[PDB]
């Protein structure tokens, strides 16, 4: 659910 | 001492919210960013900023928007706020169709180029990666 | 006169070179925390001290959850870059 | 658990990409101003606000004097980079 | 807590690396006036109760070794850490007397996982050095 | 007597 930018 | 914040208007808050990218960039859609833009809209509305929300801009549209905003008359505004929500790398923010250097965006508001913001606080809030390093943290 | 680069503040979500993390439902850690701290403290604290509280919230309260072990259990510190020449208070009086 | 890059403060004398100026007998503009503002305010202000006064002193009171026109009448703004998570008081 | 704990027994170390004279192989001008900076810093941080350690003209390898050694000291009883770099530089680079050193290489010894007795404590790096060759001509107000 | 660093 955490993704990177 | 402190910036004069009692001009007639707090100033502009530009929110550039890039969610959907052309897949020739190789970048994925940024789910959740709409929640960010809405939260920012409300937060800066309570601070009495005139919030302008912009969605899925190309890098040409980013450069052109920032140029146009820098050419407005900010004489009656206390400050300027710009929020960038997108993918990025060190020094770089992505339009929907590819990267643009942050320095090109911010140079429009330099003290010699945007005279009606001279001496006034210019705040850039940047939600974007700055590289691929990972912080594994440390327990205390 | 003043430098042409003076009176800029760059509030970065993450340290130079690093990934920035975003919850796919709730939004980016940094913007969530920034809005929360401004709502709580915009009428009591100078902007740098608000941003320092954003730094603490992101650093202490958030850790990544990923089905891919390479991106799991990761941490983030925002990065305040100030060329401001004065304190910035949003309220008045 | 905290980030490994947490709790650093980088007080740079000048903005990214730029020259940093020094007086050949009184010292660099930045260190001069930093020492002056610490002497005057380390018992009254939080460190970030002390560095903001340093920013203002360098930005407003200093301008280069050079016999070489390329380097004359130049200006400087320091650059505070804070990954701190708390306020820093010297008192 | 909103404020760093500053009542350890010691405020901490203040390392001042003052590079005035550079190797003839570099071709770098001597940095006149830097001695005035180092002495001002020594006195300013003495009045803040830091243990000041002045170091003069270190090579790129002496800077790294000095920083490695200091980061392996026991800072458990110290409230903070201060390092001051007075030298020539470029973006992200400080110069030893004999060539460049990555700033990241210096500060990495003090990362929260590499210097455990400074975890959670303020680590301050004060850098007097150019960061490029751009020129700020300013704007009259 | 201003010089660059």
């Amino acid at each position: 659910i955490t993704v990177a930018d | 001492n402190s910036y004069k914040m009692d001009y007639p208007e707090m100033g502009l808050c530009i929110i550039i919210n890039n969610k959907n990218f052309h897949k020739s960039t190789g970048m994925t859609s940024r789910s959740g960013t709409d929640v960010d833009a809405a939260n920012l809209r409300e937060t800066f509305r309570n601070l009495k900023y005139e919030v302008r929300n912009k969605n899925d801009l190309t890098r040409e549209e980013i450069v052109e928007l920032m140029r146009d905003v820098s050419k407005e008359d900010h004489s009656k505004r206390s400050s300027f706020v710009c929020v960038l929500l997108s993918h990025g790398e060190e020094g770089i923010i992505f339009g929907t169709n590819g990267p643009v250097d942050l320095k090109k965006i911010t140079n429009f508001f330099r003290g010699d180029r945007c005279r009606s913001l001279t001496g006034k606080p210019k705040l850039f809030i940047i939600q974007a990666c700055r590289g691929t390093e990972l912080d594994c943290g440390i327990e205390t | 006169k003043i430098p042409v680069e003076a009176d800029f503040l760059y509030a970065y979500s993450t340290a130079p070179g690093y990934y920035s993390w975003r919850n796919s439902k709730d939004g980016s850690w940094f913007i969530q925390s920034l809005c929360a701290m401004l709502k709580q403290y915009a009428d009591k604290l100078e902007f740098m001290h608000i941003l320092t509280r954003v730094n603490r919230k992101v650093a202490t309260e958030f850790e990544s959850f990923s089905f891919d072990a390479t991106f799991h259990a990761k941490k983030q510190i925002p990065c305040i870059v100030s060329m401001l020449t004065k304190e910035l208070y949003f309220y008045h009086h």
